């Protein structure tokens, strides 16, 4: 549970920073499709339940 | 052990001041998901869990 | 010695995979205003089944470096290549665009990203460049003839490899590497020289007969081989399509004694001699390359000998189109396939209604002439061809059953292509659309003239009853 | 490798149209460097 | 994610002093207030936010659980945005604050609840609702109140100058 903890959490601070730059470039918005493909959804809100 | 410990050292080379350095986030992306035998590949999901 | 290997020739991707404990190539290919997920197609096992160089082969347009595509994306409104560059890849059947679809499938779920086809060429997801594979040589060099190479989409930074699930031969989109071969086939053209690859319209006499088959709901299959008039002078059923057996270079001259295979783009049947009926028609089944070649010769000698001209060359120039006649010959069987009406029936009164067989002693009159097919004509009986075949898929699978109306579970037998046959239908529409009035008369008459040449060689094909 | 470099550098500036100081003895520096290896090539290739 | 957040903790969750064996909670209810400040997820009605405010005000009021400054700030932030986003979709959580205040004066930490109580009717101002449950306890909590700090509380006059209220409610 440790080692996923900290996985995510690097994911998270991993984010290309704010919406402030992801609305310009298009890296930004490749980044964020990847890491929203890579876990899928109903399962932080499931781990949080 | 040796895990939990890269993951807390990778932690701490990404954030810098509470931003995203859009560089390093964007390379170590592309090194950790280059390689699919990564994050327990076995029981993360890459390997079909 | 070094292939050029210019930014405007044909190119075949192609790889090498180990899946039946044997190390053959296969190559990539896609169909055409149909089901957008390439296919695998075996290539390199061509002695037992006909492989279908046709809707496999891709284009080259433009070579640009990686900033200058992204300036040229930014602001939209023969050279050489260099090694880590953007390279395009426009399919030469109705000018695709090789792309990515943002879908899954393959039952693996993560990162699937499956590939397709693109209409236009807006950009994103549709452009690849170039890797270092090998480490003999390097970014900024010259890039070599085969040797393998990696195929890298810019927006979406991601290889080209298989699929190692159940699923047989797929190809994916991952971050997985793997090696693709390069096989380059064809070359600048000529200026009216003959290509192997290029569909034909054979002739006889001089403007009076064509080589051709009856019409479809005959009152026996299509594997007559008539001799008709100028009826079908202009019709799309005289088509031929000539491809060598070699995985080498078939874009060269299409020199004397070279492997033929008479392929029909119509019923996607190939013509032989199967020494039991006469000249018939073959389908894919039997593929026997004994019976199946053919070759070119000049006037009515052998002279054949040891075999000569092997050569990896465009060739030495030979007869154009229409320039002087040619003599087909069997390579084993070594018979002239010409004409012989041996005396003129009065049942099928068709003017013109000679069977084609082939005899040892001829006629003196092997008079044919190779002629120019137009590209839309090609691409439209491509276009018919792959159609009907569908139509022919769904009413057998639909007369598969016709007397089980028990449900009790809908899975039965073979399954059917809803959504294939949607979208073809849908691609279809958007293909017979006639266009608005806005334009110049003189466009309006040409697209009007085009539009009832491409009914007309619908209906004369027919595919309304 | 030099002319590569320089293409790409140049491809990066393609689009704006004030250069800074920095870009500016970027320019200078290669250049420069390109001149001494020509004169260089000059000085092989000298006499017949 | 707020009604998640919400049912997990019970009294806030339990801030009491019985075995005081795991005190990490904290950072995770820093984390989520902070996450629900930087949202507006309260537009609409059907809000069971009722035991949400009911555990944020005893955990405003009843510290009892350790001593830090920079939750009690966060919370009265949080406060403030709820008092300041929602408007008049529930009635018990409104009158719950007010209680809560009128009957618990003079103290120490119950200076979130009464300037929340005097700022809302800044925003409110008897306009776009018509109750009655809330005119019954609140002139005479706000007379009770006043003459508790008047008489029964010797404030100096800093207090009383950066506490001071309104509460012009009257029609």
């Amino acid at each position: 549970m440790s080692f996923y903890a900290a996985l995510i959490d690097l994911l998270g601070r991993c984010a290309p920073e704010m919406h402030l730059i992801q609305a310009g470039k298009g890296e930004a918005l490749r980044i964020r499709a990847i890491l929203r493909s890579l876990v899928p959804l109903d399962d932080l809100v499931g781990i949080i339940s | 052990c040796g895990g939990e410990r890269y993951l807390d050292f990778l932690r701490f080379a990404v954030f810098v001041n509470g931003e995203s350095v859009e560089e390093n986030a964007n390379v170590v992306v592309r090194l950790l998901i280059r390689k699919p035998e990564c994050f327990g590949p076995a029981l993360r999901g890459e390997g079909g869990s | 010695e070094v292939q050029f290997l210019r930014t405007d020739d044909e190119v075949v991707l192609q790889c090498s995979a180990t899946v039946l404990k044997e190390q053959l190539k296969l190559c990539l290919a896609a169909e055409g205003f149909g089901n957008r997920l390439c296919f695998l197609e075996p290539t390199s096992n061509a002695q037992n089944v006909p492989p279908d160089l046709a809707i496999c082969c891709f284009t080259l347009e433009q070579s640009l470096s990686v900033r200058a595509l992204q300036e040229m994306l930014a602001n939209t409104v023969h050279r050489t290549l260099l090694y880590g560059h953007a390279i395009l890849l426009r399919h030469a059947h109705s000018r695709m665009y090789l792309s990515c679809l943002t879908t899954s499938r393959s039952m693996t779920d993560k990162l699937a990203f499956d590939v397709g086809l693109q209409e236009d060429a807006t950009g994103e997801a549709c452009w690849w460049t170039m890797h270092p594979a090998s480490k003999q040589r390097s970014e900024g060099e010259k890039v070599r003839v085969g040797d393998d190479l990696i195929l890298v989409s810019v927006s979406s930074e991601r290889y080209l490899h298989l699929s190692t699930a159940s699923g047989e031969l797929q190809v994916d989109a991952s971050f997985m590497q793997t090696l693709w071969n390069m096989n380059p086939i064809c070359s600048c053209c000529e200026e009216g020289y003959v290509t192997g690859g290029h569909v034909l319209r054979l002739f006889h006499g001089h403007m009076d007969e064509c080589l051709t088959i009856s019409a479809a709901d005959s009152d026996d299959q299509r594997r007559l081989v008539y001799y008709e008039g100028g009826a079908v002078c202009t019709h799309a059923r005289s088509l031929w399509r000539l491809e060598p057996l070699r995985i080498s270079w078939s874009g060269s001259h299409l020199r004397w004694g070279q492997p033929l295979r008479i392929r029909h783009v119509t019923t996607g049947r190939y013509l032989a001699l199967t020494e039991d009926q006469g000249l018939v028609v073959v389908d894919a089944c039997k593929a026997h390359t004994k019976a199946t070649s053919f070759c070119f010769r000049v006037s009515k000698e052998k002279l054949d000998t040891a075999p000569k001209r092997d050569v990896e060359g465009m060739g030495p120039p030979e007869i154009k189109y229409g320039e002087s006649l040619c003599f087909v010959q069997h390579v084993a069987s070594g018979l002239w396939l010409t004409y012989a009406a041996p005396d003129p029936k009065a049942l099928r009164l068709g003017v013109l209604k000679k069977k084609a067989i082939l005899h040892q002693e001829g006629h003196m009159d092997d008079a044919l002439f190779l002629t120019r097919c137009q590209q839309e004509e090609s691409q439209a009986a491509r276009m018919i061809h792959s159609t009907a075949g569908l139509y022919n898929q769904f009413i057998k699978g639909l007369d598969s059953f016709s007397g089980k109306p028990r449900g009790s579970g809908p899975p039965a037998g073979p399954a059917l292509p809803i959504e294939a046959v949607i979208l073809s239908l849908q691609d279809l529409i958007g293909y017979f659309e006639p266009p608005s009035e806005e334009l110049q008369h003189e466009e309006k008459q040409s697209k009007l003239r085009s539009l009832r040449n491409r009914q007309s060689l619908f209906q004369e094909e027919g595919m309304l009853s | 490798r030099l002319q590569e470099s320089i293409s790409d550098f140049y491809w990066y500036y393609s689009g704006k149209d004030v250069i800074e100081e920095q870009g500016k003895r970027n320019f200078s520096k290669a250049m420069s460097v390109a001149k001494q290896v020509f004169n260089s090539l000059t000085e092989y290739i000298q006499g017949p | 994610h707020v009604l998640d957040v919400g049912f997990l903790p019970d009294m806030r969750a339990a801030a009491s002093l019985d075995t005081a064996t795991f005190s990490t909670t904290e950072m995770a209810l820093a984390l989520n207030r902070y996450l629900c400040l930087a949202v507006l997820p309260l537009i609409t009605k059907c809000a069971p936010l009722f035991a949400g405010t009911e555990h944020r005000a005893i955990m405003v009021d009843s510290m009892l659980h350790t001593v830090y400054r920079l939750s009690r700030g966060r919370s009265l932030t949080k406060a403030q945005r709820d008092v300041i986003e929602d408007c008049l979709m529930a009635l018990c959580r409104y009158i719950r604050p007010s209680m809560l205040q009128h009957l618990l004066r003079r103290l120490v930490f119950d200076v979130p609840i009464l300037n929340e109580f005097a700022k809302m009717p800044l925003k409110l101002l008897t306009n776009h609702y018509e109750r009655c449950w809330k005119y019954y306890c609140l002139p005479t909590g706000w007379a009770n109140f006043g003459v508790t700090s008047e008489e029964e509380l010797h404030l100096t006059r800093k207090l009383f100058w950066g506490i001071f209220d309104s509460l012009a409610h009257k029609k």
